């Protein structure tokens, strides 16, 4: 871009380059799926999806309260979705079999599926992300306010 | 949120 740099891309809209802190190899990633992937990547009315949440609690209340079933922090359900989300693309793990088995949301019984929607229904954060996906493609950490989701858009 | 990469 600057004189001496070389030149570049396209990048649908949401994606943008970076490097491996590890490696120095270049990797892409999307803004609004929080999708990372090596290959250079380059709306729908309705798409279906599934996920997993990971719930977690900031909530302090007074020592009259029952316990709380949350009490994770949000780091320590970051940590969680990122270690689902290595063990899903490493083949390791099935997204459905990890979402039945760990998902803290009701639709844990059906291996996570929240079925098809269009714009408006999902909070925006969640919204965002599943319209960005490609069919089949799976979503990075995502942040609403049930806690952070990994998404998989199925349709 | 700083981005983990791809593997």
């Amino acid at each position: 871009g600057s004189h001496g740099m070389a030149d570049e891309e396209k990048l649908p809209p949401g994606w943008e380059k970076r490097m491996s802190r590890s490696s120095g190899r270049v990797y892409y990633f999307n803004h609004i799926t929080n999708a990372s992937q090596w290959e250079r990547p380059s709306e729908p009315a309705r798409v279906r999806c599934s996920h997993l949440l990971v719930k977690h609690s900031q909530s302090r209340r007074p020592s009259s309260w029952r316990q709380e079933k949350i009490t994770r922090t949000k780091e320590e359900a970051l940590e969680l979705i990122n270690g689902y989300i290595q063990k899903i693309k490493s083949g390791e793990e099935d997204f459905e079999s990890l979402a039945s088995q760990f998902s803290d949301c009701s639709s844990a019984k059906a291996r996570g599926d929240l079925g098809a929607f269009s714009r408006g229904q999902m909070q925006k954060p969640f919204e965002d992300a599943s319209f960005a996906l490609r069919t089949g493609e799976m979503s990075g950490p995502v942040f609403t306010d049930s806690g952070i989701h990994i998404i998989l858009r199925t349709e | 949120y700083s981005p983990t990469s791809p593997s």
